[PDB]
DNA sequence: CTGCCTTCAG
């Protein structure tokens, strides 16, 4: 079956840049490839067919070149509009395919999240839940790792991170990792920690506090 | 000027099947195929098979045979895709997309999409709890335990508008949960209030939480 | 079995 390779998985680039995304096939496909962008929130849209031909609409700083095994949109001088996802897909016969896609983010200074924690709170705590809070605000790249510590132990379990989409008006990221244990658990140990590594620092942001506290 | 009106959001049981449908205007319904496409939550394309209207001709992705019905009415130029025996695998935002004068051609136009949900979970209002600190202060409100999506969260009915990150909700056991920050100046809280509003619409339910000190 | 063809046209 025919398999679409595309790469890279996320480019980061500035307003006019030249940006190039690369598809390739497993087999030949001729010049049977499409290309389509996809912004977040939104259906997606036909960039170009049969390699090279731009669709109705279609602004003439991207294009697209290749033929056989290898294939590559380029967009001349990136525009605000342009980030976003980008996917190829053959048209030589079935069962189609896409490409897992390239995702287009803007170029920032780097910036270190700002790390808060939360303990459970009285109300939660009264209905024998306790959820852990952290926010990892306003950092970037993308490209972050969250640890929770309980007494020193590394944990696993119970938690689950949500990540905000590039910000529009900033460009940058922010997540929120939420440790969910039961008022008992909780009430077993003292020390909670937040640890996040990035590359803004060799050091993780720690963020701690403690129960009998 | 091609149009694919989608059918609205689909809330389905595990076992169940759903038909939605996909209304053509803006061209010949007839001399074109039409594709459906599935896409997860953040995740890639997939392709599930087209429908010629001409003559109810499909071919499919060998994956949803059996899973993906599709059809079409010429008298209304909809088309139809109806699945069966959803599992929450099945929960994703389908297309349909306008494919080629010829069949093998590049898919064009494509719908706004239909999301279907596959849960058993029944209408249930979120527990808001706040978030207080154990120079700019973050507070925060954790909005867990409802169905189904969406809620919204301002802060200060409204006034409270930068500093503000409200995340994705994700599932916990087949109920919603998210979280929304808010950074503000020290001089501000606790001196002034800070609070929380969660409209979960779905309920018709209203929560006001008051984030104070510890 | 389920073919062939790649953009304004069976």
């Amino acid at each position: 079956e025919l398999q679409m390779t595309q790469s890279p998985a996320s480019l980061s680039a500035s307003v006019g840049e030249t940006v190039t995304i690369t598809c390739r096939a497993s087999e030949n496909i001729y010049s049977y490839l499409a290309w389509y962008q996809q912004k977040q929130g939104k259906s997606p849209q036909l960039l170009v067919y049969n390699a090279k031909t731009l669709a109705e609409g279609v602004p003439s700083r991207f294009s697209g070149s290749g033929s056989g095994t290898q294939f590559s949109l380029k967009i001349n001088s990136l525009q605000p509009e342009d980030f976003g996802s980008y996917y190829c897909q053959h048209h030589y016969g079935t069962p189609l395919t896409f490409g897992a896609g390239t995702k287009l983010e803007l170029k920032r200074a780097d910036a270190a999240p700002t790390v808060s924690i939360f303990p459970p709170s009285s109300e939660q705590l009264t209905s024998g839940g306790a959820s852990v809070v952290c926010f990892l605000n306003n950092f970037y790249p993308k490209d972050i790792n969250v640890k929770w510590k309980i007494d020193g132990s590394e944990r696993q379990n119970g938690v689950l991170n949500s990540w905000t989409d590039q910000d529009s008006k900033d460009s940058t990221y922010s997540m929120s990792s939420t440790l969910t244990l039961t008022k008992d658990e909780y009430e077993r140990h003292n020390s909670y920690t937040c640890e996040a590594t990035h590359k803004t620092s060799t050091s993780p942001i720690v963020k701690s506090f403690n129960r009998n506290e | 000027q091609v149009k694919l009106l989608e059918s609205g959001p689909e809330l389905v049981k595990p076992g169940a099947s759903v038909k939605m449908s996909c209304k053509a205007s803006g061209y010949t319904f007839t001399s074109y195929v039409m594709h459906w496409v599935k896409q997860k939550p953040g995740q890639g394309l997939e392709w599930i098979g087209y429908i010629n209207p001409y003559n109810d001709g499909t071919k499919y992705n060998e994956k949803f045979k059996g899973k993906a019905t599709l059809t079409s009415d010429k008298s209304s130029s909809t088309a139809y895709m109806e699945l069966s025996s959803l599992t929450s695998e099945d929960s994703a935002v389908y297309y349909c997309v306008r494919g080629g004068y010829r069949p093998y051609y590049a898919m064009d136009y494509w719908g706004q999409g239909t999301s279907v949900t596959v849960s058993s979970a029944k209408t249930t209002p979120p527990s808001v709890y706040p978030l207080a600190p154990g120079s700019m202060v973050t507070l925060g409100c954790l909005v867990k335990g409802y169905f189904p999506e969406p809620v919204t969260v301002t802060w200060n009915s409204g006034s409270l508008s930068s500093g503000v990150h409200t995340f994705p909700a994700v599932l916990q056991s087949d109920l919603y949960t998210l979280s929304s920050s808010v950074t503000v100046p020290s001089s501000t809280w606790p001196s002034e209030t800070v609070t929380c509003n969660v409209a979960h619409p779905a309920s018709s339910t209203k929560v006001d939480k008051k984030i104070v000190p510890r």
